[PDB]
C-alpha cells in the first residue's frame, strides 16, 4: 500500500 | 538536459516453434525522456494489437517498457521492432532472430 | 552495494509535464520484488488504482478507494513539484520536464525491517534523496538543498520513516502471504545452448537462461575455467512477459575448441553454479 502523506518541494 | 538512447532487443517469450502461438516482445530500456514510439512489424508493416507495460525506471532513472503482441512464427515470416526517440535521427528497426 | 533483503516493496512515480495545456501525465507502479501488482495511469480511462497481480484482487473496496485517493494525491504533488522545479532552475513554460519519485522498504529473512529509501529525480538527474538512517537528506544540487531545508524544518522525514518502518513493512508482509505461490517462489532458469557457424575458423556459442525468477542472474563464459570477462557479449536481463525473465551470453570460439569452453549460470534457485557445455 502506498504512503498516505505527500509533501511538496 | 540529459538524453539517453534506448537499448532495444526484440525476442519471443518462449523458444520459437513454427505453428505454436507465442508472444513477440520488444523491450526498450535505458532511455530518457519517457516519450518513445515503438511498433512491432510483421513483414515490415505494423501489428495492430500491441500492448505495453506500465512505465517504470531503474536506479539510474533510465526508463524501460516492454511492448508485446501475440503471434505464431512460421518459417519465412519476418518480424521486427521499430523504435523512435528524440535521441534517434531516424526510426531504428531491429529484426527478430530466433537465435538472437 | 549492500546486502540484498529477502523481500522488497517499491513504488515508482513518474510525472511528465505537457506544455500547452493538459495536466502532466502521471504513472504509478508498485512492485513486490520483481512482480508488479498495482498500476495507475492518468491517460487510462479507469482513473483508479488497478490490480495487475491476482493476489491483490483479494482486497475489497476500502483498499482500492484508499489507494485511489492517495495515488491522486501523489499526482497533485508532482503537479506542484513540476512548477516548483521549473521555477527553481528558471526554465520557460515551453519545455517538457519529468519528475520521478521512488520509495519503498526491504526486509531481512525474519521479515522485519532492514532498509528504507525515498528518492526524487528531475529530468533524470538525481535531485533529493532521504539518507539511510531515515533522518536526514542528501541534496544533489543547490536547488535540491532548498527542498532539503524545507523538508527538514517541516519534519518530513519523521512522517516518511513512520511509513517505511511501519505501513510499508506490515503490508508487504501481508502481500507475501496473500501471494505466496507467486512472490515466495523461486523458478530455476531453463538452460540450453545454440551454435551458429560464423565463418570457417570461428563459431558462436550462445548460452541461454530462460523462465527464471527473481531477475537476479549471472551468466559467465569460461575457457579452461578462465573467465572471459572480455570477448564475451552479454545482454541486459529482460522480461519474458509471463512473470519470468530471460538472459543469454555469447562467445566466439575457434572451430575445434568448443570442448575447452564452459558457460555457467548462477541463480537463487541454484545452490552451486550450473555448468553448460556444447554437446549435440
Amino acid at each position: 500500500k502506498i504512503a498516505d502523506y505527500n509533501y511538496k518541494l | 538536459m540529459i538524453q539517453r538512447t534506448p537499448k532495444i532487443q526484440v525476442y519471443s517469450r518462449h523458444p520459437a516453434e513454427n505453428g505454436k502461438s507465442n508472444f513477440l516482445n520488444c523491450y526498450v530500456s535505458g532511455f530518457h525522456p519517457s516519450d518513445i514510439e515503438v511498433d512491432l512489424l510483421k513483414n515490415g508493416e505494423r501489428i495492430e494489437k500491441v500492448e505495453h507495460s506500465d512505465l517504470s525506471f531503474s536506479k539510474d532513472w533510465s526508463f524501460y517498457l516492454l511492448y508485446y503482441t501475440e503471434f505464431t512464427p512460421t518459417e519465412k515470416d519476418e518480424y521486427a521492432c521499430r523504435v523512435n526517440h528524440v535521441t534517434l535521427s531516424q526510426p531504428k528497426i531491429v529484426k527478430w532472430d530466433r537465435d538472437m | 552495494n549492500s546486502v540484498d533483503g529477502s523481500h522488497s516493496m517499491r513504488y515508482f512515480f513518474t510525472s511528465v509535464s505537457r506544455p500547452g495545456r493538459g495536466e502532466p501525465r502521471f504513472i504509478a507502479v508498485g512492485y513486490v520484488d520483481d512482480t508488479q501488482f498495482v498500476r495507475f495511469d492518468s491517460d487510462a480511462a479507469s482513473q483508479r488504482m488497478e490490480p495487475r497481480a491476482p493476489w491483490i484482487e483479494q482486497e475489497g473496496p476500502e483498499y482500492w478507494d484508499g489507494e485511489t485517493r492517495k495515488v491522486k494525491a501523489h499526482s497533485q504533488t508532482h503537479r506542484v513539484d513540476l512548477g516548483t522545479l521549473r521555477g527553481y532552475y528558471n526554465q520557460s513554460e515551453a519545455g517538457s520536464h519529468t519528475v520521478q519519485r521512488m520509495y519503498g522498504c526491504d526486509v531481512g529473512s525474519d521479515w522485519r525491517f532492514l532498509r528504507g529509501y525515498h528518492q526524487y529525480a528531475y529530468d533524470g538527474k538525481d535531485y533529493i534523496a532521504l539518507k539511510e538512517d531515515l533522518r536526514s537528506w542528501t541534496a544533489a544540487d543547490m536547488a535540491a538543498q532548498t527542498t532539503k531545508h524545507k523538508w527538514e524544518a517541516a519534519h518530513v522525514a519523521e512522517q516518511l520513516r513512520a511509513y517505511l518502518e511501519g505501513t510499508c513493512v506490515e503490508w508487504l508482509r501481508r502481500y507475501l502471504e496473500n501471494g505466496k505461490e507467486t512472490l515466495q517462489r523461486t523458478d530455476a532458469p531453463k538452460t540450453h545452448m545454440t551454435h551458429h557457424a560464423v565463418s570457417d575458423h570461428e563459431a558462436t556459442l550462445r548460452c541461454w537462461a530462460l523462465s527464471f525468477y527473481p531477475a537476479e542472474i549471472t551468466l559467465t563464459w569460461q575457457r579452461d575455467g578462465e573467465d572471459q570477462t572480455q570477448d564475451t557479449e552479454l545482454v541486459e536481463t529482460r522480461p519474458a512477459g509471463d512473470g519470468t525473465f530471460q538472459k543469454w551470453a555469447a562467445v566466439v570460439v575457434p572451430s575445434g575448441q568448443e570442448q575447452r569452453y564452459t558457460c555457467h549460470v548462477q541463480h537463487e534457485g541454484l545452490p552451486k553454479p550450473l555448468t553448460l557445455r556444447w554437446e549435440p
